[PDB]
């Protein structure tokens, strides 16, 4: 299993940025795909996730109406588009995989897999 | 003998409202489409509005189209026309007329004017 | 069972209700064969015709009786 | 099509050669209910209905007669009397992509089971929990569907199997389906074996004095038992005696 | 295009009695001089039936529920009644049956219809030469993605204004098929449909294998110097009418002539008698007592009485377990 | 719709008035119609349908049709036809509708 993302992005405030998530190793659309971001010096904060069999979305109170997640199968690629950035929207973005709510085992309460972090610069 | 009176015409000033109306009598109402037609002063005839015996098939010209509203009532033999927004422009003698083609259910784009009212004059202005 | 005088002569009928009470069924005659409907009770004794059973016989005189 | 909205295609009024499929050294199964596989070309059928999708191949098990599993449940259930042929073959080479093949879908949650030939291709948000969904996916309300993903490096069982299922239909009506068998001609007032367009049986025919209907195929006895038929040729009547008999 | 008619008295529908009308042919199998009994969906005998007008001033074509099958009457001399729709919604999102015996071809047709909210066709007469000719036919603004396609052979209608003919219909949705089976009488009643027997062939079995739960009877309007107005209101319609009944899973004893026609029937559930004549296959019974059938009570509610806990089988903990 | 501005005349004289107009108008439409308006009066139909004339119109009114060109010929011209004359026919364009010619004064 692996994930790979786009490089590092730099912005000015009110622009938006597309970060994109290459998954391979696994059935793409047998898992949800979750963003997650860390601000310099801070943890980590989960966004969202998308799930590629129908790109149904779900997002956290904080990023809701700014984010927007969407996927294209064919490719095996996730991308989350991050809209009027913010000074303190400077952060580096990870995509994550975890199963889907239909999971006997509850594997979709944890990210298994990370790809490498992308930088976005506000 | 057929007939039809016009009324509720008179001055208004621009950007207000007039609803006219066109009493009809010696023929069956609700077998007829009526047209309203108007003419400003020295000038020649033009085509406004149109109802159908059903009410289902409504026209207007494209200068009106959106401000006019034309409505009939079959019991009352009674037809009316609702002009809003109006303007200088809209100065004319409106008349109603009764259309000569009882089947229009066979050519309904063909329309003649067999019958008309006396007209009743409508001024904007202030 | 269709309690019934022949077709060539009438298209009347009774039902008897085999070991069923009248009252939960739904001229109405309760027999020990069960509840017979359709059929007139009658008095007059006469030759048994078409056997309800326990003594009841019903015949075609037009109506049914029992 | 995906086994969740598999293809029917109706097959009539033609001649259907099965020897072509079944001696093919092209297919990995073939397997045939109700019916045996070498006598096909002898049979006539009223419709034959060719039903076709791709599942895994560890999935071609559950296209059978008393099966249960996500595609006999949720995509494709075929009758405990079902009478037809179900044929597959891999095709890997096809329907198989580098980064996986997305495009074939099945059902993997459904409220209930699907009938014999049911075809559910709705995508409604399925509720596994108490709590109504209102067409959001999220903890307990589940998107119904799922892709298999294929890939060319799978497994056996991970697949694709392109699946052609020929269901036979018999109903008391006129043959339509009939296989490539050579007529002979019609003889009269001897004792002979017969097969008038998949009907079998042994008699003497003669000239039949019945009037029979416009529509009316064959005509039966008291016994419910073929004593006419309609000559699907000439569209003759033919009564149908048995060959004389006795005891000695 | 569509058009909404309008001007209809707002009438109260009718009902006629069914009598014995209704009956098929079940199959397609020769049988002659028996009794034969039989279970299919069939019009029960004196069922309660819906009855249509069309005279002037009523133009009757409301749609209706396909239920279990239908069985379709229409008395009239002036073929107003043409054709019918079948499907679901009936509209442009879902496969829908039309058929139509215009002046010229009868037309079935399987498509994703977009009909009309008041669907007709319509007759003008040309009082220039004193003929009637079909003119319009506004039954759907579109028709695309068609499964199914058939067409008659070319005739002729008279189209003529003016009861004569009575025909009678059975539409069933069955196997894959919809499966029609029609009569053609001659009648000379203009109030209900006859008192008397006959047995209905088949006509056609459909290989569509559609969802039909509405349909629709499509009626021809009559246009003429006598009808002033637009195309809404500018018609009228010849006398005509139709009865709709709905077929049940009813069991008949069908009596089978030396021609091999079907003569009469028994309604094994219309009454005790029938019941009887069932029991015994006759058409006729002895004096005596029969025993016919068997009284049973039904339950009117479902009573379910378990223990009364809450806590859950701890299957999880065996599923989920650490270690094997 | 393309009328003359006036015509004129010796009584007793026929004059023709004529009505341009294009295909979607004149040509493939044969709906072309007259009115005859004096002055302070409503205007009234002297010819339809290019040359059907009503009942209790005089028959020295008669309209023809050539082309994209519609007109009305007046015969044994008398004094009380003094009149303005207006065409009226259907034209088809993007929302259907009916116009009126510029109108012809006969003097
Ligand atoms: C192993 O499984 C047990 C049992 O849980 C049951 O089986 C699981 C495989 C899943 O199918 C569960 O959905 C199913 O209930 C787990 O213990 C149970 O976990 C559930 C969910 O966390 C608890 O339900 C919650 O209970 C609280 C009240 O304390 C409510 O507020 C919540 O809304 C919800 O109902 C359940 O109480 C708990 N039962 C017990 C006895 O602990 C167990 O956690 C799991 N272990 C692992 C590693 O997965
Ligand atoms: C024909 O009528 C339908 C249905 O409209 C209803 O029935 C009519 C007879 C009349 O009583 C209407 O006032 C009723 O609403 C029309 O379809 C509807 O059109 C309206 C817009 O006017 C639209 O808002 C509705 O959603 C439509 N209904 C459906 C099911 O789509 C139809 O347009 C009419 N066609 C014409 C112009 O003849
Ligand atoms: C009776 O006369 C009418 C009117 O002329 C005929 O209707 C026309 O038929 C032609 C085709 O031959 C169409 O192109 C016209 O558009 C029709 N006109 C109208 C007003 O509908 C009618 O066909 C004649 N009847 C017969 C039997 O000839
Ligand atoms: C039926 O009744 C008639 C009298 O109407 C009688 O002549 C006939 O014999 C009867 N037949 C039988 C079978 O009872
Ligand atoms: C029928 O029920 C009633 C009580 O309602 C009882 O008195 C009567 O004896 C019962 N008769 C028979 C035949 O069971
Ligand atoms: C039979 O006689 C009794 C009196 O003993 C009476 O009450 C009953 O009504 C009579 N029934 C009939 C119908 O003859
Ligand atoms: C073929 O069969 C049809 C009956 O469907 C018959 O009418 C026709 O004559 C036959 N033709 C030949 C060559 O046998
Ligand atoms: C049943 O039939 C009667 C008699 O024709 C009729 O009056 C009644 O309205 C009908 N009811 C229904 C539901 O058809
Ligand atoms: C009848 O339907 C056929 C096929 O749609 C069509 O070609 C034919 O012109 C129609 N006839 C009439 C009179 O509309
Ligand atoms: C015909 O059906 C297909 C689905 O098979 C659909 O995609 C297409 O849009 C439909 N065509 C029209 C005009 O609706
Ligand atoms: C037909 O469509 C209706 C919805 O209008 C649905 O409830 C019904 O189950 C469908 N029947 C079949 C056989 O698909
Ligand atoms: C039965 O068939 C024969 C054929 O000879 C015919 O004469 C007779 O009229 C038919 N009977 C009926 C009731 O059709």
């Amino acid at each position: 299993v692996q994930l790979v993302q786009s490089g590092a992005e730099v912005k000015k405030p009110g622009a938006s940025v597309k970060v994109s998530c290459k998954a391979s190793g696994y059935t793409f659309t047998g898992y949800y795909m979750h963003w997650v971001r860390q601000a310099p010096g801070q943890g980590l904060e989960w966004m969202g996730w998308i799930n590629p069999i129908s790109s149904g979305t779900s997002y956290a109170q904080t990023f809701q109406g700014r984010v927007t997640m969407t996927s294209d199968t064919s490719i095996t690629t996730a991308y989350m588009e991050l809209s009027r950035l913010r000074s303190d929207d400077t952060a580096v973005y990870y995509c994550a995989r975890a199963a889907p709510f239909y999971d006997f085992w509850s594997g979709y309460s944890y990210f298994d897999y990370w790809g490498q972090g992308t930088l976005v610069t506000v | 003998e057929v007939q039809l009176v016009e009324s509720g015409g008179g001055l208004v000033n621009p950007g207000g409202s007039l609803r006219l109306s066109c009493a009809a009598s010696g023929f069956t109402f609700s077998d007829y489409t009526i047209h309203w037609v108007r003419q400003a002063p020295g000038k020649g005839l033009e085509w406004v509005s149109s109802i159908s015996s059903s009410s289902n098939y409504i026209y207007y010209a494209d200068s009106v189209k959106g401000r006019f509203t034309i409505s009939r009532d079959n019991a009352k033999n009674s037809l009316s026309l609702q002009m809003n927004s109006l303007r200088a422009e809209d100065t004319a003698v409106y008349y109603c007329a009764r259309d000569g083609n009882a089947y229009k259910w066979l050519l309904a784009e063909n329309v003649r004017f067999d019958y008309w009212g006396q007209g009743t004059l409508v001024t904007v202005s202030s | 069972s269709v309690i019934t005088p022949g077709t060539n002569t009438s298209n009347q009928v009774a039902v008897l209700y085999q070991d069923v009470n009248c009252t939960e069924v739904p001229n109405v005659f309760q027999t020990r064969a069960g509840c017979l409907i359709g059929a007139e009770h009658v008095n007059n004794s006469y030759e048994c015709d078409i056997p309800i059973g326990a003594g009841i016989c019903a015949s075609y005189q037009q109506s049914i009786i029992a | 099509a995906s086994v969740y909205a598999w293809n029917r295609k109706r097959i009539s009024n033609c001649v259907a050669d099965y020897s072509v499929l079944y001696n093919s050294a092209s297919f990995s199964t073939f397997k045939c209910y109700g019916v045996s596989p070498t006598k096909l070309n002898d049979l006539c059928f009223t419709n034959v209905y060719a039903d076709s999708f791709v599942i895994r191949g560890d999935e071609v098990r559950q296209i059978a007669p008393g099966q249960t599993g996500k595609i006999a449940d949720y995509n494709y259930k075929l009758p405990d009397d079902f009478t037809g042929c179900v044929i597959a073959w891999n095709s890997n080479n096809l329907d198989s992509k580098v980064g996986g093949n997305y495009n074939y879908l099945y059902r993997l949650f459904r409220k209930s089971n699907l009938k014999p030939f049911e075809r559910d291709i709705s995508t409604e948000i399925y509720q596994a929990g108490s709590t109504p969904c209102n067409g959001v996916e999220g903890f307990n309300c589940y998107f119904p569907l799922q892709s298999y993903g294929f890939q060319p490096t799978n497994g056996v069982g991970y697949q694709p199997y392109r699946v052609v299922v020929l269901s036979f239909e018999l109903l008391h009506a006129p043959a339509t389906v009939c296989g490539p068998k050579k007529s002979t001609n019609l003889v009269k007032n001897k004792c002979v074996n017969f097969n008038f367009n998949g009907l079998t049986g042994t008699g003497v025919l003669t000239e039949s004095n019945k009037k029979f209907l416009p529509f009316q195929q064959f005509g039966r006895d008291i016994a419910d038992t073929t004593d006419a038929v309609r000559d699907p040729q000439t569209l003759e009547i033919l009564d149908i005696t048995p060959c004389s008999f006795g005891g000695v | 295009q569509c058009v909404n008619l309008t001007t209809r008295t707002q009438l109260p529908p009718a009902y006629t009695n069914s009598f014995t009308r209704g009956v098929y042919y079940p199959d397609k199998v020769f049988r002659s001089s028996v009794l034969h009994s039989t279970q299919d969906l069939f019009l029960p005998f004196f069922s309660n039936v819906t009855w249509f007008h069309a005279i002037h001033k009523r133009f009757d074509n409301p749609v209706l529920p396909f239920n279990d099958g239908v069985y379709f009457a229409s008395t009239e001399k002036s073929n107003i009644i043409r054709g019918w729709i079948f499907g679901t919604t009936l509209d442009s999102k879902t496969q829908s049956l039309l058929i139509v015996n215009n002046a010229t071809n009868v037309v079935i047709k399987v498509c994703e219809f977009q009909f009309c909210n008041d669907p007709f066709l319509g007759v003008y007469y040309h009082k220039n030469n004193k003929s009637w000719m079909e003119s319009e036919f506004r039954v759907y603004s579109s028709a695309n993605n068609c499964t199914f396609e058939y067409v008659s052979q070319p005739f002729l209608m008279d189209l003529e204004g003016k009861f004569k003919n009575l025909r009678e219909f059975v539409f069933k949705n069955i196997d894959g098929y919809f499966k029609i089976y029609s009569k053609h009488t001659p009648i000379n009643l203009v109030r209900d449909l006859p008192q008397g027997f006959s047995a209905l062939e088949p006509l056609v079995d459909l290989p569509i294998g559609i969802n039909i739960t509405r349909f629709q009877t499509l009626l021809a309007l009559h246009r003429s110097y006598l009808t002033p107005g637009d195309s809404s209101s500018g018609w009228t319609a010849g006398a005509a009418a139709y009865y709709v009944g709905y077929l049940q899973p009813r069991t008949f004893l069908l009596k089978y002539n030396e021609n091999g026609t079907i003569t009469d029937a028994v309604d094994c559930a219309l009454d005790p008698l029938s019941e009887t004549k069932c029991t015994l296959k006759s058409f006729t019974v002895e004096k005596g007592i029969y025993q016919t059938s068997n009284f049973r009570v039904q339950p009117t509610e479902s009573i379910v009485r378990f223990p009364n806990i809450t806590n859950l089988c701890p299957f999880g903990e065996v599923f989920n377990a650490t270690r094997f | 719709v393309t009328q003359p501005a006036s015509v004129s005349g010796s009584p007793g004289q026929s004059i023709t008035i004529s009505c341009t107009g294009t295909s979607s108008d004149v040509g493939g439409y044969n709906y072309v119609s007259w009115y005859q308006q004096h002055p302070g009066k409503a205007p009234k139909l002297m010819i339809y349908d290019v040359s059907d004339r009503p009942s209790g119109v005089s028959n020295r009114f008669s309209g023809s049709k050539s082309g994209n060109t519609a007109s009305l010929t007046i015969s044994g011209l008398q004094a009380e036809d003094e009149a303005d004359y207006y065409c009226s026919s259907y034209t088809s364009s993007s929302t259907p509708n009916w116009v009126f010619g510029g109108g012809t004064k006969l003097t």
